[PDB]
């Protein structure tokens, strides 16, 4: 990983993403979600990552 | 300082009928893995200050 000051940016488009994988993983130290609950981002969807 | 006393609910398996109150303060299934009355992970109390 970079550093702090040169963070790495990467832009997601055109692909399905599971979040509920990686939700369910315990390796995770913080997972904290602001604008919306985790539970239903499989729901709702927008156009860029 | 800043007071605590004043509490509200974040997490609930679903909504509320209209004019309904809920006082039930248990420990919320939040991810896949059971809680089985701990915390741990993927376990939150539903009630802050």
């Amino acid at each position: 990983f970079a550093s702090v000051y040169a963070w790495n940016r990467k832009r997601i488009s055109n692909c399905v993403a599971d979040y509920s994988v990686l939700y369910n993983s315990a390796s995770f130290s913080t997972f904290k979600c602001y604008g919306v609950s985790p539970t239903k981002l499989n729901d709702l969807c927008f156009t860029n990552v | 300082g800043g007071n605590y006393n004043y509490l509200y609910r974040l997490f609930r398996k679903s909504n509320l009928k209209p004019f309904e109150r809920d006082i039930s303060t248990e420990i919320y299934q939040a991810g896949s893995t059971p809680c089985n009355g701990v915390k741990g992970f993927n376990c939150y109390f539903p009630l802050q200050s």
